[PDB]
């Protein structure tokens, strides 16, 4: 079983949470809001539909995407470790909202595929945890 | 630098209006001569020359430099550190442009298949 309101999914605990916050607040209110819980991972195709389905009222709402707790942690903005010359990126001047190191599910795909976003954006996002 | 061709710091850039995607501007760069590619950008100082010089050639001021995929070679990991395979994951090839405004330059990126005006670069 999972508690109050959670819903069960090959032996874990899944909760979608409305209230949007930027990647990292996300993480936190997930470990802090159940046991042992982190942003959700999905590690298959049959537990990217089931929580596309728990999203699926958020296809509704404005925000194009939802957190799930993917994300490429390094300290730079970016990954390409070269420009097409060879030399080493090092500097560099993206706009706002233009370093994306964060993934969410896309309301394009009714939330099944995912993008890498802005960390620092805020939307909704899912919990999950081990029963 | 020849004829067309601005310098500065030991380079020579050129900035070419009618549009084209990241591939071929960066074709484009190599045939103009030996060591000419699209822009790289090492500075604050190397970007506002090229903002100005680009200015002066475009009507509408976006430009393709030598960024393409700023997210080759990510590592995303789990934040509960499961095991990362499984992925749906799908962006195509995205490119990077540099826009000048009138209140400061910034960077954002376009789906390498798009049409942008490009700056071109080499070592003198
Ligand atoms: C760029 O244009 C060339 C020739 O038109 C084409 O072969 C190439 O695939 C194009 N690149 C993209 C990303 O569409
Ligand atoms: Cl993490």
């Amino acid at each position: 079983d999972c508690p109050s309101d959670w819903t069960a999914y090959d032996q874990h605990c899944y909760l979608a949470i409305g209230e949007p916050q930027n990647w990292y607040e996300a993480e936190r209110f997930c470990t802090e809001q159940a046991k042992d819980g982190h942003l959700v991972s999905i590690q298959s195709r049959e537990e990217g539909n089931f929580v596309a389905q728990l999203v699926s009222g958020f296809m509704h709402r404005s925000e194009i995407y939802v957190w799930i707790g993917l994300r490429d942690r390094r300290e730079e903005q970016q990954c390409n470790p070269e420009w097409n010359d060879g030399s080493k990126i090092i500097y560099v001047n993206w706009k706002e909202g233009e370093s994306k190191m964060c993934q969410g599910l896309t309301k394009w795909t009714n939330f099944h595929d995912w993008n890498n976003i802005n960390c620092e954006d805020l939307y909704p996002f899912v919990c999950k945890f081990s029963a | 630098c020849p004829l067309g061709w601005s310098s500065f710091d030991q380079h020579c850039y050129k900035v070419f209006e009618p549009v084209k995607n990241w591939t071929e501007a960066e074709e484009i760069c190599m045939q103009q001569h030996k060591g000419s590619r699209l822009a790289s950008i090492h500075s604050s100082e190397e970007e506002a020359f090229v903002s100005k010089l680009a200015s002066k050639a475009l009507k509408f001021t976006s430009m393709w430099i030598g960024l393409n995929n700023p997210w080759k070679d990510c590592k995303w990991e789990w934040s509960d550190n499961a095991r990362f395979d499984y992925k749906a994951w799908k962006r195509r090839p995205y490119c990077t442009v540099m826009v000048v405004k009138p209140d400061r330059i910034f960077w954002f990126t376009r789906g390498c298949e798009k049409s942008v005006s490009f700056v071109c670069k080499f070592l003198t």
